[PDB]
C-alpha cells in the first residue's frame, strides 16, 4: 500500500529507492514535476505476480510511504487484477491506514 | 502463424484508424487490432482465436458456456484475451462485444434446432444482429462463416438458412461484409471426422455416401487470419475446399483399416462397425431423438443432406487468392485418427502411414 | 585463436550473421571526478534496429525481444577482449578510449 | 566442533554417532540431535547478552531509521546501501556451515564491486543423491522410497 | 542435567480436581504435557501490545561521539592482502 | 424462414426463476455444486516452498480434511490442480500432461509468485514466466509464500465460484 | 555406481583417422534406432524421413577440421543419442525437432519492419 | 467538456463531482501531471467494455488536500523546520529559509511556512 | 474444549437463533462478550470460557447466513482477530487513531468474480507526440 500524511499529501516523492532495492523488479516508477512543482510520482507499478514479499521496499523507504498491510486474503480470479497501479496502491492505503498505524505503533521504534 | 502475420507495421482500418504493430510478432508484441469472435468457443472458433491471440491482437470472445472459455486465455499475453457473458437473445451484451473490436469474426451457426433455438434462429437470427450491431458500432470489417453448399433455394434447412444468412448479413452490415464457405473441416476432435470415427454409426449405408471437398481445419482459421487482416478481401466470398474430393463411406473404409478393426475378422461386424438400416427408419428414430434425447444427435435435416454432394461455386474465391495451397487430406489423415487407434502402443513397431501411404489405401478400399 | 569455439559453444547462429559487439573502455563521466570505471575494457551489443523497446499496453511496461540487450561483458585487459571476440566468431569493432592531455597546473598561474 | 561459527563454541552439546550405517542408526540419530538442539536453545535464552544485533558499521549495515532522518552522515549511507550496495574486497571463499542436511558451503568470488562475480552454492542433498544408485542398489522398491527419507532431500537445494 | 519434569512445572493447560486424579491412573507416562499452551501465559502481551521501550543499544569504543575515529576499526578496508608462493619465491 | 428473435432477455448469470422447470434444474446444480464444493479434492503437485504452506493446511492447527478437503496421488482422483511451486521449462511437459489425466470438471489453482508469474526467478532461462502460459488458471494466490490462511481464502473463493455454476440450467435456458 | 544404459566413457582421441571412425560407428547407429525413434516419441513421419534428417544433421559438421572442435562435437553428439534412446527426452521435444520449417526482397522486409 | 479533463491545469475551472466518474479524482476533475494519463482517455478501453466504473479504485487527489492546509506562519524567526510532524514516523528533518517575501513548502510534506510580517502579503 | 458439555453451555447462552446460524457457517457452537462492530456489520466477540484454546478466544458473526468472505472484516478488526493486539479500535485512544483528510465509505470486500473488479491500467501517457499536419501553400 502507498501512505499518505495526515494532511492528505501522498509520502511518497518519487525518490525511487524501492525500485533499486526490489530483488525481484517488481516495481516500476516513473516521476517528473508535479503541476504545482512538488517532486511526486505518476506511475508507481508493482506486479504482485513477481513481488517476493520480501520487505525491501519498506526498509528502503525515508519516508514510510510503501508499506506491507497485514493482509493476505486478497487471491484474484485473473492475473490481470495482481498488477496494482498507482491507484490500487493508493486505494489500499487509504483502506489499510487504521491496521498499518497498528503495526508501525509497534515496530517502529525496533527500526 | 509464421512469426509477424501483418504484411506491414502500419495498417489503416476502413472506418479510418491507424494501427501500428509493437514487436516482432510474439506473445508479447502487438498488432493493435482488436477482433471479436463470435463462437469462440466452438471447433473453428478455439483455431480461430488461438492465431489472433498469439500474435498480440485483442481478441473478445462473447460465450455462453462458463467452462468452455477457460482454455481460450492461454492462447495470448495478460490482457489480450477478453471474456463476455453474451446471448443472442440479449442485444446489450452483443452491444458490449463489438464495442471496441475492428474486426467482427461471425462462427455462430447450428446444424440443429433445439428447445430454445431454431435452425432460422441462429444460421439467419443471430447472423442479423451480428452484422446490424456492428456497423452501428463503426467496425471496420466483419467476416461471416456460411456452409459450403449455402443455397437460399435449397431443399435443406440447413443449407437454405446459410443461403439466406448470407444475404441477410450483406444487407445489414453493407458491402463491406466477407463471406467464407468452407468445407467439412478436418483436424483433432473434428466434427466432420468424429462421426466416421465413431464404431457404433448407426445407418452408415445412408448416411457415408455424401461426397465432399474436406479442408484442412488450421488452414481454414490460417485463411480467417489472412482475410481480416488484408483490406483487399472486403465484400468478397471465399470457397475454402481441398483438391480432392472424397465420399466418407471411402474415408470409413480408409480409417477402419489405420484403426486395424480388422486385426479380428469377425470383430467389425460383432462390435456393430456395419449397422445397415432402411431410411425410413433411419427417419423415425431421427424424428423421436428430436424430443426425447437431450444431447444432438443425427436429425431429420442430416438425413436430407446425406442426398446432396458438395457442390463448389465456381464464381466464388479460392485459396489461390488468398495465395495458399490447400493442405491434403491424405498428409494429415493419420496424425488425426491417430489417437483413435485401438492398441499401437510400440508393441513391436508403429504403422505410420505417410502421404503416398494412404493414397495406395484409397486404391485398396476401392479394390474388390 | 583461430579455432572457431561458436560451433560448440550453443549460442544461436543470429549472434554472428545479425549482431554487432562493441568493445570499448568506459568513458568518464562528466558529472563526477571518480575514474574507477575507466579501467577495464567491457564489450556490448548493438541495440535491434526494431523490437529493442516497445511499449506494453496493459501496464506501460518496457517490453524487448533483444536477449543480448543486457548482457555487459568485463575485461581487464584490450587484448583479452579482442581474444574472446575473435575466438567467439562475433562482428565487432573497438572503440578507442580518448585520453586526456595533460597540463600543467599550479597555483601560481592564477597571477601568473 | 570443526570450524566453530557464530556463537557454537559458547554452549555445551553432544553429537550421536551411528555404527551400522543404516536408515535406523541415522533415524536415532536425528532423534538425539533434536534434543541436543533443544538442550542448546535453552542456554541461548538464559546466555542471551545485551549489546547490537549487526555490526557496527554503517557501510554495510543500514543506520536506524530514527538515526537516519536527523543525521546527515546516516541518510547517505542509508541511500548508498541500498541504491548500490557495499563493495566486498577481491578474493573467493569456502565457507560451510554443519546444515541440518548435512554440509552446506558456498564458494563466492568477489572482484572489488557489490554484486559477487561467481557464487557456487554446495548442497549436502545434491551430493546424497549422487550416491542412491551406489546405496540403493540390491534393495526393494519400498526401500527405496526410505533411502530417499533418509537423506532428508529438498529439491530446490538439489537443484539450486 | 535436563532429567523428567513434573506436567505442572511445564507451560500447558493441564487437568484439575478428579480429572487430574483420573489422569495420573490412566497415563503411562503421567508427567507429559498436553502440548496445547496456557492461554493464560502464552503470547498474553501480544507483540503488538508491548510496553517495553526499545532503544538503540551502542557499545562505546565503536559507537561514541570521542575516540571514535573510524580508521581504527576500519577492518574492511585492512584485509589481509592476496599474496601467491611460486616455486621462485620459495 | 422467418426468425424474432427477443432482444432483452438476460443473460444467464443474471436470469432469474420464472416457471417450474427453473427451480428443478437449479435445485440439480445445487446438489451437484454443493457436492463438488465439499468434496473438494485437490492432487499431491508440490513443486516447490510454496508446497510446505500447503502442507500447513493439512496441518492439526487448519485440518483441511474438516472441510472435506482430501489429497490424492492420482489425477483420475482429484479434481483440483494445485501448482505450488515454480514451473521450470524441463517439467512444463510434464505438468501439462498431468493436467489432462485429470478428468472432468477441472480446477487449477496458481499458488505463489513462481506459478502466478515466475516471481524471484522471473528473469531465468529456465522459469515459466506464470502456470497460465500451460493451462488455464481459475484462481491466483499471492504471497511468497502464501500463508495457510492465504491458501484457504483462496479455496473459499473457488468455493464460491463452483456454487455459483448453472451446468443444468444452462442446457435449459442456454441451449 | 553402474552408468546408465549406452552410457560411454568420455575420452579425447588424438588421432584423426580415429575420430573418423567413431563418428562413422556413431552414424550406423543413430540409422539403427530410426524405427526406435519413431516408436518411442509417436512420431508422425516414417523411419525413412527420420535417416534424411539424422543424415542432414551429420553433414552439417562434415567439414570440420580441428580436432579438439571434432572431440567436443562427438561427444555431444554421443550424449545426444543417449538421450533419445534412453527415452529421456519427452516426446513434444521430438516432435518440435522434426517441426523445423526463399526468403524476402527487401522491400518485403522494409514494408513490414524487418529487424 | 473533455478539454478539462484531459490537460493538466493548476486549478479546476469548475467544482468537482464526487459522482463523476470521469474526473480523474473524486475531489478533482484534471490531472496533476503533464505525462499523467487522463482517466476518462484510460477508462476507453476493452478490459472497461463490461466492468463496473463505480467501484473502481479511485484514491482522492493529494495535491488538492495538500493546498487546503492553511500557512504556517512563524514568528521572531527566519528558518523553519519540518519533520512530518511525525519524528521518527515522518520524513527526515530539514530547514527552511523564509527571507523571501511568500510562502516556501516543505520538500516532503508540502506544508507551506513563512514569517509572520509577510502575513498581509501572502494573503493579497 | 472439544466436550459435549461446552456445547450445551454455549448453547444456553447464545439461544436458538444465534447457535443455528453457528451450526450454518461456525461448525462450532460458541459463545463470548460483545467487543464491537466494523461498517460492513460483523461482530466481533471474545471469549472468557476457560476451556478454550490458545488461539481461539477471538472470533467473528459475519453477516451472510450462508456464505462467510474474510475480506468482509474491516482493517480496523482484522488486525484485532489475529491476535495482533489487545486494543480493539473502538477502545483506541484518540492520538491512536488515523487521521485521514479525505472522507471515509462503507468497507468494500474483495471484488474478484464480479463486474466491479480492479482493471489495471497504464496511468502514463505516450512518450511520444505524433506531428499535427498542416498545410502550407507555395508561393
Ligand atoms: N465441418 C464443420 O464443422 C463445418 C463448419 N461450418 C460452420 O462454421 C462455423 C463454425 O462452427 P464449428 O466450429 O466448425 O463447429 P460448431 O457447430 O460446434 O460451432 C458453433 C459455434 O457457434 C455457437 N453457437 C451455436 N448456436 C449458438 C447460439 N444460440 N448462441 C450462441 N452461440 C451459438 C457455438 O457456441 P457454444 O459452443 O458456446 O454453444 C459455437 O461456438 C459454424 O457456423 C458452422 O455452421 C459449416 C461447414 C463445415
Ligand atoms: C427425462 C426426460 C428427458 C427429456 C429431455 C428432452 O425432451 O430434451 C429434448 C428437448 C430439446 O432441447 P435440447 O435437449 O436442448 O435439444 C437438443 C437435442 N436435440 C436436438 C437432439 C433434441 O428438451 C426439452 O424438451 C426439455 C424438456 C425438459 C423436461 C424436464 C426434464
Ligand atoms: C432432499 C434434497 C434436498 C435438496 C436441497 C438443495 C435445494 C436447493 O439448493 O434449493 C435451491 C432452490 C432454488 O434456489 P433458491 O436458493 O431458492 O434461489 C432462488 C431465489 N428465489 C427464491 C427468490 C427465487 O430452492 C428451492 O426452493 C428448492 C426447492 C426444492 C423442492
Ligand atoms: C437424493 C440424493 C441424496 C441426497 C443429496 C443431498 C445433498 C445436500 C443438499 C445440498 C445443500 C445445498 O446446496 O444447500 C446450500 C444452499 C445455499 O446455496 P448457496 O449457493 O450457498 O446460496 C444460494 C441460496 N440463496 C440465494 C437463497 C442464499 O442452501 C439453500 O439455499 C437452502 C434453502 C432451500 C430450502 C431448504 C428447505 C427445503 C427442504 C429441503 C429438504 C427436502
Ligand atoms: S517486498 Fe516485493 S516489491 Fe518490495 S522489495 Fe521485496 S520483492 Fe520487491
Ligand atoms: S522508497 Fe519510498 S519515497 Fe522512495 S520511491 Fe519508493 S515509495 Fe517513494
Ligand atoms: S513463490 Fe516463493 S514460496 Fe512459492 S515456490 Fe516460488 S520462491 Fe517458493
Ligand atoms: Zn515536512
Amino acid at each position: 500500500a502507498l501512505r499518505r500524511y495526515p494532511s492528505g499529501e501522498e509520502r511518497c516523492i518519487a525518490c525511487k529507492l524501492c525500485e533499486a532495492v526490489c530483488p525481484a523488479q517488481a516495481i516500476t516508477i516513473e516521476a517528473e514535476e508535479r503541476i504545482d512543482g512538488s517532486r511526486r510520482t505518476y506511475k508507481y507499478d508493482i506486479d504482485m505476480t513477481k513481488c517476493i514479499y520480501c520487505g525491501y521496499c519498506q526498509e528502503s523507504c525515508p519516508v514510510d510511504a510503501i508499506v506491507e498491510t497485514p493482509n493476505v486474503e486478497y487471491a484474484t480470479e485473473t492475473r490481470e487484477e495482481l498488477l496494482y497501479n498507482k491507484e490500487k496502491l493508493l486505494a489500499n492505503g487509504d483502506k489499510w491506514e487504521q491496521e498499518i498505524q497498528y503495526a508501525l505503533d509497534a515496530d517502529a521504534p525496533y527500526r | 502463424v509464421s512469426t509477424f502475420p501483418l504484411k506491414s507495421d502500419i495498417n489503416i482500418t476502413k472506418s479510418g484508424k491507424t494501427l501500428l504493430s509493437v514487436g516482432q510478432g510474439g506473445r508479447s508484441s502487438r498488432t493493435g487490432f482488436t477482433a471479436t469472435v463470435f463462437g469462440g468457443t466452438g471447433f473453428l472458433g478455439r483455431v480461430v482465436v488461438s492465431k489472433l491471440a498469439k500474435h498480440g491482437t485483442n481478441v473478445v470472445v462473447p460465450f455462453r458456456n462458463d467452462r468452455a472459455r477457460r482454455q481460450l486465455k492461454v492462447n495470448g499475453d495478460l490482457g489480450v484475451v477478453n471474456f463476455v457473458e453474451f446471448d443472442i437473445r440479449n442485444l446489450k451484451s452483443i452491444e458490449d462485444s463489438v464495442k471496441y473490436s475492428d474486426i467482427v469474426i461471425n462462427l455462430i451457426g447450428t446444424e440443429h434446432f433445439s428447445k430454445n433455438f431454431s435452425i432460422e434462429d441462429v444460421n439467419i437470427g443471430a447472423a442479423e444482429r451480428i452484422a446490424k450491431a456492428a456497423k452501428e458500432a463503426g467496425v471496420s470489417r466483419l467476416i461471416h462463416v456460411s456452409s459450403y453448399n449455402a443455397n437460399p433455394s435449397s431443399s435443406s434447412d440447413f443449407y437454405a438458412t446459410k443461403g439466406i444468412g448470407e444475404q441477410v448479413v450483406r444487407d445489414n452490415f453493407g458491402p463491406d461484409a466477407t463471406i467464407v464457405r468452407p468445407a467439412p473441416m478436418y483436424f483433432r476432435n473434428s466434427p466432420f471426422l468424429n462421426e466416421l470415427l465413431q464404431i457404433k454409426a448407426l445407418g452408415g449405408n445412408v448416411i457415408f455416401k455424401k461426397e465432399v471437398y474436406p479442408v484442412h481445419a488450421l488452414q481454414v482459421g490460417e485463411a480467417i487470419e489472412r482475410i481480416a487482416f488484408d483490406d483487399a478481401t472486403a465484400g468478397q466470398t471465399y470457397e475454402l475446399f481441398g483438391k480432392e474430393r472424397y465420399s466418407k463411406k471411402e474415408l470409413r473404409e480408409m480409417i477402419k483399416h489405420i484403426i486395424h478393426i480388422g486385426q479380428r475378422g469377425y470383430y467389425p461386424y460383432s462390435a456393430g462397425f456395419y449397422l445397415p438400416a432402411p431410411e425410413p427408419f433411419l427417419y423415425a428414430f431421427a424424428l423421436i431423438r428430436q424430443y426425447i434425447s437431450s444431447q444432438p444427435r443425427f436429425n431429420v435435416d442430416q438425413l436430407k443432406r446425406s442426398h446432396i454432394n458438395q457442390e463448389i461455386d465456381q464464381s466464388a474465391k479460392t485459396f489461390t487468392d488468398l495465395g495458399m495451397v490447400p493442405d491434403e487430406l491424405s498428409e494429415y489423415l493419420y496424425r488425426y485418427v491417430k489417437p483413435h487407434i485401438s492398441y499401437t502402443s510400440q508393441t513391436q513397431n508403429r504403422t505410420v502411414y505417410s502421404k503416398e501411404d494412404i493414397e495406395k489405401l484409397r486404391d485398396y478400399v476401392n479394390t474388390p | 585463436t583461430d579455432l572457431a569455439k561458436e560451433l560448440v559453444s550453443g549460442a544461436p547462429k543470429e549472434l554472428i550473421t545479425e549482431r554487432v559487439a562493441r568493445i570499448y573502455q568506459e568513458a568518464k563521466a562528466a558529472t563526477q571526478s571518480g575514474q574507477h570505471n575507466t579501467e577495464t575494457w567491457k564489450i556490448d551489443w548493438d541495440i535491434l534496429n526494431k523490437g529493442n523497446r516497445w511499449e506494453n499496453d496493459l501496464m506501460g511496461y518496457q517490453s524487448s525481444s533483444d536477449y543480448m540487450q543486457g548482457t555487459i561483458l568485463k575485461f581487464d585487459t584490450r587484448e583479452g577482449a579482442i581474444r574472446f571476440a575473435k575466438g567467439q566468431g562475433w562482428d565487432y569493432y573497438i572503440q578507442e578510449p580518448k585520453v586526456r592531455r595533460f597540463v600543467k597546473k599550479d597555483y601560481s598561474a592564477n597571477f601568473y | 566442533k570443526s570450524q566453530p561459527y557464530d556463537a557454537y563454541d559458547k554452549v555445551d552439546f553432544d553429537i550421536a554417532v551411528g555404527t551400522k550405517g543404516d536408515c535406523y542408526d541415522r533415524y536415532l540419530i536425528r532423534m538425539t540431535e533434536f534434543r541436543q538442539s533443544l538442550r542448546i536453545i535453552e542456554q541461548c535464552c538464559n546466555q542471551m547478552p545485551p549489546g547490537p544485533v549487526k555490526v557496527e558499521d554503517f557501510k554495510v549495515a543500514p543506520p536506524p531509521r530514527a538515526l537516519m532522518k536527523e543525521d546527515m552522515e546516516a541518510l547517505i549511507h542509508h541511500f548508498l546501501l541500498y541504491t548500490k550496495g557495499y563493495a566486498v574486497p577481491a578474493g573467493e571463499t569456502y565457507t560451510a556451515i554443519e546444515a541440518p542436511k548435512g554440509e552446506m558451503a558456498v564458494y563466492v568470488v568477489s572482484d572489488g564491486s557489490e554484486r559477487p562475480y561467481r557464487c557456487k552454492i554446495r548442497a549436502p542433498g545434491f551430493a546424497h543423491l549422487g550416491a542412491f544408485d551406489h546405496i540403493a542398489r540390491g534393495h526393494f522398491l519400498p526401500d527405496a522410497v526410505a533411502i530417499i527419507g533418509t537423506m532428508d532431500l529438498v529439491f530446490g537445494e538439489v537443484d539450486r | 542435567s535436563g532429567g523428567p519434569v513434573p506436567v505442572f512445572k511445564k507451560y500447558t493447560t493441564g487437568s484439575k480436581g478428579i480429572w487430574e486424579k483420573i489422569r495420573q491412573l490412566l497415563t503411562l507416562v503421567p508427567n507429559r504435557s498436553t502440548g496445547n499452551p496456557l492461554v493464560k501465559n502464552y503470547r498474553v502481551p501480544p507483540p503488538g501490545s508491548q510496553t517495553l521501550k526499545y532503544k538503540d543499544p551502542v557499545t562505546i569504543p565503536a559507537g561514541d561521539i570521542v575516540k571514535n575515529q573510524y580508521y581504527d576499526r576500519d577492518h574492511r578496508r585492512n584485509y589481509p592482502r592476496l599474496v601467491a608462493f611460486d616455486q621462485t619465491k620459495v | 424462414y422467418s426468425s424474432d428473435l427477443p432482444t432483452d432477455i438476460p443473460v444467464l448469470s443474471k436470469r432469474p426463476h420464472t416457471n417450474l422447470l427453473d427451480y428443478t434444474f437449479t435445485t440439480f446444480d445445487k446438489m451437484k455444486n454443493w457436492a463438488r464444493k465439499s468434496s473438494f479434492w485437490p492432487m499431491t503437485f508440490g513443486l516447490a516452498c510454496c508446497a510446505v504452506e500447503m502442507m500447513h493446511v493439512s496441518a492439526p492447527r487448519y485440518d483441511q480434511d474438516r472441510l472435506g478437503i482430501i489429497f490424492r496421488a492420482s489425477p483420475r482422483q482429484s479434481d483440483i490442480m494445485i501448482v505450488a511451486g515454480t514451473v521450470t521449462n524441463k517439467m512444463a511437459p510434464a505438468l501439462r500432461q498431468v493436467y489432462d489425466q485429470m478428468p472432468y470438471p477441472r480446477w487449477v489453482i496458481s499458488m505463489g509468485s513462481c506459478a502466478n508469474g515466475g516471481g524471484y526467478y522471473h528473469y531465468s532461462y529456465s522459469v515459466v514466466r506464470g502456470v497460465d502460459r500451460i493451462v488455464p488458471v481459475d484462481i491466483y494466490v499471492p504471497g511468497c509464500p502464501p500463508t495457510s490462511e492465504a491458501l484457504m481464502y483462496g479455496v473459499f473463493q473457488l468455493q464460491k465460484k463452483m456454487m455459483d455454476g448453472q451446468t443444468h440450467r444452462m442446457w435449459y435456458r442456454s441451449y | 555406481t553402474n552408468p546408465t544404459a549406452f552410457a560411454q566413457t568420455t575420452r579425447y582421441v588424438k588421432d584423426s583417422t580415429e575420430m573418423r571412425t567413431l563418428v562413422l560407428n556413431l552414424y550406423r547407429r543413430y540409422l539403427r534406432h530410426s524405427r526406435g525413434f519413431v516408436n518411442n516419441y509417436n512420431l508422425d513421419i516414417p523411419a525413412s524421413q527420420v535417416r534424411t534428417k539424422i543424415r542432414q544433421e551429420f553433414e552439417r559438421q562434415r567439414f570440420v577440421k580441428d580436432l579438439p572442435l571434432k572431440n567436443v562435437l562427438y561427444m555431444k553428439a554421443q550424449m545426444e543419442f543417449q538421450e533419445l534412446v534412453n527415452f529421456w527426452k519427452q516426446q513434444c521435444h521430438v516432435m518440435q525437432y522434426f517441426e523445423s520449417i526463399k526468403g524476402d526482397s527487401f522491400v518485403q522486409k522494409f514494408l513490414k519492419g524487418a529487424q | 467538456s473533455t478539454k478539462e479533463l484531459t490537460t493538466a491545469r493548476i486549478k479546476d475551472i469548475s467544482k468537482p463531482d464526487e459522482n463523476n466518474l470521469q474526473q480523474q479524482a473524486p475531489n478533482r476533475i484534471s490531472p496533476w501531471s503533464k505525462s499523467q494519463k487522463p482517466r476518462a482517455e484510460a477508462q476507453d478501453n476493452v478490459r472497461f467494455a463490461v466492468k463496473d466504473l463505480a467501484k473502481q479504485p479511485r484514491p482522492y487527489a493529494a495535491i488538492d488536500l495538500i493546498y487546503k492546509q492553511p500557512i504556517r506562519y512563524i514568528e521572531h524567526d527566519n528558518v523553519a523546520v519540518c519533520d512530518g510532524n511525525g519524528g521518527a514516523q515522518g520524513h527526515p528533518k530539514v530547514y527552511i529559509n523564509l527571507d523571501q517575501n511568500k510562502a516556501i513548502p516543505c520538500g516532503y510534506c508540502g506544508l507551506r511556512f513563512a514569517q509572520a510580517a509577510f502575513k498581509e502579503d501572502i494573503e493579497s | 474444549s472439544s466436550s459435549i458439555q461446552r456445547t450445551l453451555r454455549n448453547l444456553w447462552k447464545n439461544g436458538f437463533k444465534k447457535s443455528f446460524k453457528q451450526l450454518q457457517g461456525y461448525n462450532d457452537i460458541k459463545s463470548g462478550r460483545l467487543v464491537g462492530t466494523d461498517s460492513f456489520g460483523n461482530k466481533f466477540y471474545e471469549v472468557d470460557d476457560p476451556v478454550e484454546i490458545h488461539m481461539r478466544t477471538r472470533f467473528v458473526e459475519y453477516t451472510g447466513f450462508w456464505r462467510q468472505d474474510m475480506s468482509e472484516v474491516e482493517p480496523g478488526w482484522h488486525y484485532w482477530l489475529a491476535y495482533g493486539t489487545d486494543v480493539p479500535p473502538n477502545q483506541l485512544k484518540p492520538e491512536e487513531k488515523s487521521v485521514r483528510a479525505y472522507p471515509v465509505k462503507k468497507h468494500v470486500p474483495n471484488l474478484t468474480y464480479t463486474d466491479g473488479a480492479y482493471v489495471p491500467y497504464n496511468t502514463a501517457r505516450p512518450k511520444c507526440a505524433t506531428w499535427d499536419p498542416k498545410v502550407t501553400e507555395r508561393p
